[PDB]
């Protein structure tokens, strides 16, 4: 199940997220629960709460799913996910962003010094969410990566990568930054000092 | 509707014990064919939920043998057996026997794990950010545990406390220590015009801060 990583909507303004199964969509604000919206059958089912807030859809040719939000308001920024239940497949979702803020791409730098430290600094992007991996995912266990803090309308987020000192920079290693909402991933190759 | 209780926002466990997790439902979730429809999923931060076990006490495939799920008719209990550090995360019960479909509050599953001190790194700001008039200063406080610990900035000796932003990790699901990172953040005018800068770390592994620092000019 395919779906956007990212929408940023301006307030009171509207969006359509897409997506012999059930498909459900699923709410959920950054650091809180789970809450079920309604779901349908490419009949449909709303969850009272979300009558009218939400719509959905489906378009059987392109075969995709569809939830229309109306009128945003602070309290709809929050994860959409789309889940097919035949072992239900979660989506990836699409964090919604309501703001009246613009998208603004990270600058992403590179921070170099028996284990070695690089770092990854991410700074000035909006709207959330950034994906950052290490060689493309190749690295995982020597990683650190901290949630992004908001200050005056830019987040920043930095991560760390911890490896056998002697591998690097003969073994290289890459800072990958995917950031759905302006559409753009930057991969910084770290170098010596 | 069908309210889920989980009475504990967390739960605590050394690794290599087991725990067991909590779920009620407001009215029975046992459907009249039998089955009961109660959904046990785990969630582990930036990803989506994951199927751990459903219609009450099946364990899904793929996930290990120490995950188990039993209960009564509005009473449900996951037990983590022999657990992990991979096994951090939130656990979520979900009912599926009624529209519209709720899910129970959550709860956090925290391993207590020995202490740990911080292992401390300073970085200078990068030569293309200077490029663009700032001046950002990094320091990492990683693999530490407990989680409370405290960073301080110096400059040419002087505590400096504005522009500066801290961040912590979750518990990590290698070691269970924890993380932290904290960024000060200048302009590279006056990021030029001092020379020393300092982080220091206190944490209860020790009573002196582990500092980093460097100049400048050297
Ligand atoms: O009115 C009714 O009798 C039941 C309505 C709900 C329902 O049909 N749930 C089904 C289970 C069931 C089967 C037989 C008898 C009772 C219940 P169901 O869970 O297959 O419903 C289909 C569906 O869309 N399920 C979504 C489950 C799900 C949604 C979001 C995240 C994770 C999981």
């Amino acid at each position: 199940l395919q779906q956007p990583g990212a929408e940023l909507v301006k307030p009171g303004a509207s969006v359509k997220l897409s997506c012999s199964s059930w498909i459900n969509w699923v709410k959920q604000r950054p650091g809180q629960g789970l809450e079920w919206i309604g779901n349908v059958y490419p009949s449909t089912n709303y969850n009272e709460k979300f009558k009218n807030k939400a719509t959905l859809t489906v378009d059987t040719s392109s075969s995709t799913a569809y939830m229309q939000l109306s009128s945003l308001t602070s309290d709809d920024s929050a994860f959409y996910y789309c889940v097919r239940k035949d072992f239900p497949y979660w989506g990836q979702g699409t964090l919604v962003t309501v703001s009246a803020a613009k998208t603004t791409a990270p600058s992403v730098y590179p921070l170099a010094p028996s284990s070695v430290t690089l770092g990854c600094l991410v700074k000035g992007y909006f709207p959330e969410p950034v994906t950052l991996t290490w060689n493309s995912g190749s690295l995982s266990s020597g990683v650190h990566t901290f949630p992004a803090v908001l200050q005056s309308d830019l987040y920043t987020l930095s991560s760390s990568v911890t490896v056998t000192s002697s591998t690097w920079p003969s073994q290289s290693i890459t800072c990958n930054v995917a950031h759905p909402a302006s559409s753009t991933k930057v991969d910084k190759k770290i170098e010596p000092r | 509707e069908i309210v889920m209780t989980q009475a504990a926002p967390s739960v605590p466990v050394t690794p290599g014990e087991s725990v067991s997790i909590s779920c009620r439902s407001s009215k029975s979730l046992l459907h009249s064919n039998g089955n009961t429809y109660l959904n046990w999923f785990l969630q582990r931060p930036g990803q989506s939920p994951q199927l751990l076990i459903y219609r009450m006490s099946n364990l899904a495939s793929g996930v290990p043998d120490r995950f188990s799920g039993s209960g009564s008719e509005t009473a449900f209990t996951l037990r983590t057996s022999r657990v992990e550090a991979e096994d951090v995360g939130v656990y979520y019960c979900m009912q599926h026997l009624e529209y519209p479909f709720t899910f129970g509050s959550g709860t956090k599953l925290e391993l207590k794990r020995a202490d740990a001190a911080p292992t401390v790194s300073i970085f200078p700001p990068s030569s293309e950010q200077l490029t663009s008039g700032g001046a950002s200063v990094v320091c990492f406080l990683n693999n530490f545990y407990p989680k409370d610990i405290n960073v301080k900035w110096k400059i040419d000796g002087s505590e400096r406390q504005n522009g500066v932003l801290n961040s912590w990790t979750d518990q990590d699901s290698k070691d269970s220590t924890y993380s932290m990172s904290s960024t000060l953040t200048l302009t590279k005018d006056e990021y030029e015009r001092h020379n020393s800068y300092t982080c220091e770390a206190t944490h209860k592994t020790s009573t002196s801060p582990i500092v980093k620092s460097f100049n400048r000019n050297e």
